[PDB]
RNA sequence: CGCAGGUCGCAGUGGCAAGGGGGACCUGACUGUUUAACAAAAACAUAGGUCCCCGCGAGCCCGUAAGGGUGUGUACGGGGGC
RNA sequence: CCGGUCCUAAGGCGGGGCCUAAUAGGCACCCGCCGAAAGGGAAACGGGUUAAUAUUCCCGUGCCGCGGGGGUAGGUUCUGC
């Protein structure tokens, strides 16, 4: 499921060192760290960019933003999102609504 | 002098001589091109590599010249005719 | 072509009126046309220098520029010699 | 220094020239005209040298053959 | 349409940006001509892009291939000469690189 | 000598030092800042622990904030009493509704912010007692303190949340974090010392120390300073 | 209604022009009949829309998606921000003004 | 970079340059640090774990005091043990 | 026209103030200054010369800053093309 490895993929370049928890622990994040996500705003499928941690940019629209430490929204982020970029859900709610 | 060689502050130029002579002539690096007060791009028609400071540069024909770019001013522009 | 710049600024010039600007710009033109194929020949890219000295013939046409003539016909010449040299060796 | 290509445009140049130098080739004659601030140099044909050289010295510039 | 004879529009490029004028004569989908004249606002008459003019909800009414006198006409009986003499001002600190990406 | 780390530190020497050069600036409210302001830039701070929003006030004020998780660039932010209670917004806790998620909560109006400051941090806005002008809040420690009404907070809750899930795999990371931190990297146990230079010090079978009170002098108080209690059965207690 | 089909029966069969900056210039230099704007657009551009549109007098609809949605609803396998129904060929689509 | 043929020596990475290898126990996870001048280690540190004092006008520490450090900080934090 | 000289860094000093039995002791405060011959930062290169200096002397060709004169484009209610 990884490029070359099996299990330790990004965690690959810690060879056999600092033991099987720690580098599992830091896979685990990596994996999400280092993948694809959905831009809050124009929702593309695309590796932001993680400029420091906590800051977040898309490529494709230009959007800077503040997202999680190593993810760009956390669990309890995604919940407390600002209103302004949740534009389409409301459009979709009106529009169940009033069809 | 060759301590401030040393640092890498300065280009280290080898240059043949009419004498026959190679020696290495220490010029200084070009300063930074102005940049966009909003995007932070270099601005065009401001771009040439300058050497030294006091030098006079000459903005492009247009409002604000050399301080925005021609998008950043022309989407002011359109937002303050809205507004 | 490359020098084209040059010839819009000397009508310009001589449009608004500028008899010393478009003196300059004809100068501007000249040096543009002849040291680029200058060096183009020494650097030995006689196709691109010779793209240069029929541009520079035509703009010496349009324009009545004696200078450029003659210092074509020395570039044309070192290009005769190169390629002679050229041939004779392979 | 500087160099120029057109005769009308050196010649502004090199009335007001302290001295004139000349370096004459097979096909072509520099001529340089040395001014407080800068040395002024075109290459023209032997023939227009010979006729700048005549105007100059017409007009009391110094000519120096170097 | 919008973009249409005697439609008021500000340039927003080039060196006369910010500058009012009246589109006078229509040339294809791309281009326009302008003329909010030269000794009024400063636009001098000439063809322009539409995408480099920002039409304003002013409109006179004159006709297709109209003279500068006819706009200045037109525009001292809307009573818009010191309109078109205003030239827009950006507010340049509320752009942010969201909107010119 | 004889003066133990913990009394060498209070000295104020450069390796115990915080060096706030690194920074910018400080992350707190300015008084007298209202209406509507522009987020202009996200920026990473050393030493800091969550991501710093630079906000341009309608009026040309520019200040330091902590960034509301999903504040982006370019955004509209609201200050003051007409704000809504939107995400980033700046709003007196006595304006804000109850249970809404806040953060850099002023425990007076006018300090700057206090409480809830730290990257996937928050204050949950419990109770308005407005006869005493008085917010009822629970801090990220789980404490229920009461704040000025008139003091301000911002809607949502700290970016950079996760941050210390991910381990400091090598001493070297540690390094590099405490180099832009205050603190003193490494730091040796008390037990492995001679006694001349710690209370645990000392003997072939070195052992730690029991808790000191309260008002044991310094130089004497270090290990469990008046501590209820020790271990598992503390916790358990304390739960 | 269905917004999806109706939209494929316009591209089909009247006249559709698809994307940010050919809406514009039909807003501007044409006359629509209906505008579509994507949810999701952004602020620069939801502007812009809605002030050609208003001084235009054409209507805005906006889909209840985001610019992939509303492209895949327009089968295109790319985003569309906006979209300018020129001519509604077989299509119920301008039933969406109301 | 390769193929075919011929050919010399005791010796063809011919000098120079240039890993001996393997099994098992104890011990410290590892990289790192240490008694300048008899100890380099199994000692120290380490990431990781856990406990305690603390909501900030705090906790801890320095100063005779004025005052100071942690702090341009705020529990995903500062300090203190193992 | 090569460096210092100028700028600020980590930091430091002085005066006022506060503290102190007191000072030549302390410094959070206010004000000023210092703090880099490797950081930032105006402008010079080639050749020749001496027993011994050489981007310093000489020859040639330039550059920078400050100031002035003439010509010019421009201006002279208003705006350069
Ligand atoms: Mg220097
Ligand atoms: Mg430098
Ligand atoms: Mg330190
Ligand atoms: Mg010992
Ligand atoms: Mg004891
Ligand atoms: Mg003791
Ligand atoms: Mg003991
Ligand atoms: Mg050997
Ligand atoms: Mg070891
Ligand atoms: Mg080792
Ligand atoms: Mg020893
Ligand atoms: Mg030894
Ligand atoms: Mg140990
Ligand atoms: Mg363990
Ligand atoms: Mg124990
Ligand atoms: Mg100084
Ligand atoms: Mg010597
Ligand atoms: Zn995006």
């Amino acid at each position: 499921p990884f490029s070359h490895t099996k299990i330790v993929g990004p965690a690959g370049r810690y060879g056999a060192r600092y033991g099987m928890g720690i580098r599992r622990k830091v896979t685990t994040i990596e994996v999400k760290q280092r993948g694809k996500h959905r831009c809050p705003s124009c929702r593309s499928l695309v590796r932001l960019e993680r400029l420091a941690f906590g800051i977040w940019h898309c490529p494709k629209c230009g959007h800077t933003f503040a997202g999680g430490a190593y993810v760009p929204q956390t669990i309890l982020g995604k919940t407390i999102a600002p209103e302004e970029l949740k534009g389409v859900e409301a459009e979709k709610a009106k529009w169940k609504e009033a069809a | 002098p060759r301590p401030a060689y040393r640092s890498r502050s300065l280009r280290r130029v080898k240059v043949k001589t009419p004498g026959g002579r190679t020696v290495v002539h220490y010029e200084k690096r070009a300063k930074g091109v102005p940049k966009c007060a909003v995007t932070g791009q270099p601005l065009g028609g401001m771009n040439s590599k300058v050497y030294r400071f006091g030098i006079s540069t000459r903005a492009p024909s247009r409002p604000y010249g050399g301080v925005v770019s021609h998008k950043v001013l022309a989407r002011a522009i359109r937002y303050a005719v809205r507004r | 072509p490359l020098c084209s710049k040059w010839e819009s600024l000397i009508t310009w010039a001589e449009k608004g009126g500028n008899s010393y600007k478009a003196l300059e710009f004809r100068e501007k033109l000249v040096e543009c046309i002849v040291y680029t194929a200058t060096e183009k020949v020494k650097k030995k890219k006689l196709d691109e220098a010779e793209e240069l000295l029929k541009y520079g013939k035509e703009v010496a046409k349009k324009f009545n520029i004696e200078e450029l003539n003659f210092h074509i016909a020395l570039l044309e010449k070192e290009i005769s010699k190169i390629r002679q040299r050229r041939a004779q060796a392979q | 220094p500087k160099e120029i290509f057109l005769v009308e445009l050196w010649k502004k140049y090199g009335e007001k020239a302290q001295v004139v130098r000349v370096k004459r080739y097979e096909d072509f004659v520099k001529l340089k005209a040395r001014l407080s601030g800068y040395l002024y140099t075109i290459r023209v044909p032997p023939d227009k040298a010979e006729q700048l050289i005549s105007e100059l010295k017409a007009k009391n510039v110094k000519v120096e053959e170097v | 349409k919008v973009i249409d004879v005697g439609r008021v529009v500000v340039k927003v490029l080039g060196r006369e940006a910010g500058r009012k004028a009246v589109v006078v004569d229509i040339v294809d989908e791309n281009y326009v001509v302008i003329t909010g004249p030269k000794s009024l606002s400063g636009v001098r008459r000439r063809r322009v892009n539409i995408n480099h003019i920002e039409p304003t909800d002013k409109k006179i009414e004159i006709k297709k291939g109209a003279s500068d006198e006819e706009v200045l006409k037109a525009l001292e009986a809307a009573g818009l000469v010191e309109y078109m003499k205003e030239r827009v001002k950006p507010k340049l600190f509320e752009i942010t690189p969201a909107d010119v990406k | 000598g004889k003066r133990i780390l913990v009394q060498r530190r209070g000295r104020g020497g450069s390796q115990f030092r915080s060096p706030s050069w690194k920074r910018d600036g400080p992350v707190r409210y300015p008084p007298n800042i209202s209406g509507r302001g522009i987020v202009v830039e996200i920026l990473h701070e050393p030493g800091l622990n969550a991501p710093v929003a630079k906000i341009r006030m309608e009026n040309g004020v520019e200040f330091f904030n902590y960034a509301a998780e999903g504040l982006y660039v370019g955004q509209v932010i609201q200050v003051g009493p007409d704000a809504p209670p939107a995400v980033g917004n700046v709003l007196p806790l006595g304006k804000i509704p109850e249970g809404t998620m806040v953060f850099n909560v002023e425990k007076r109006f006018g300090d700057g912010g206090k409480f809830a400051r730290s990257g996937g941090t928050y204050a949950l806005v419990i109770g308005q007692r407005p006869e005493e002008n008085k917010t009822i809040v629970r801090l990220p420690s789980g404490r229920v303190i009461e704040v000025d009404a008139r003091g301000r907070a911002t809607i949502g809750i700290v970016a950079g949340g996760g941050r210390v899930e991910k381990p400091f795999v090598k001493a070297g990371k540690k390094y590099h974090r405490a180099r832009a931190k205050s603190w003193k990297y490494p730091t040796v146990r008390g037990k492995a010392m001679s006694p001349y230079a710690h209370p645990h010090g000392g003997g072939s079978h070195q052992k730690g120390g029991t808790p000191v009170p309260k008002t044991a002098p310094p130089g004497q108080k270090v290990g469990f300073i008046g501590s209820r209690c020790t271990g598992r059965g503390c916790v358990r207690a304390r739960a | 209604i269905d917004i999806g089909r109706e939209l494929q029966v316009a591209i089909n069969t009247g006249k559709v022009i698809i994307g940010l900056r050919e809406t514009k210039k039909s807003l501007l230099t044409g006359a629509p009949k209906l505008v579509i704007i994507a949810a999701n657009a952004p602020r620069w551009a939801r502007e812009d829309i809605e002030y050609y549109a208003k001084l235009a007098g054409v209507p805005i609809f906006t889909f209840p998606g985001s610019s992939i949605e509303l492209g895949a609803a327009a089968k295109r396998p790319h985003k569309i921000m906006a979209l300018a129904v020129v001519d509604p060929g077989q299509s119920e689509i301008l039933k969406l003004v109301e």
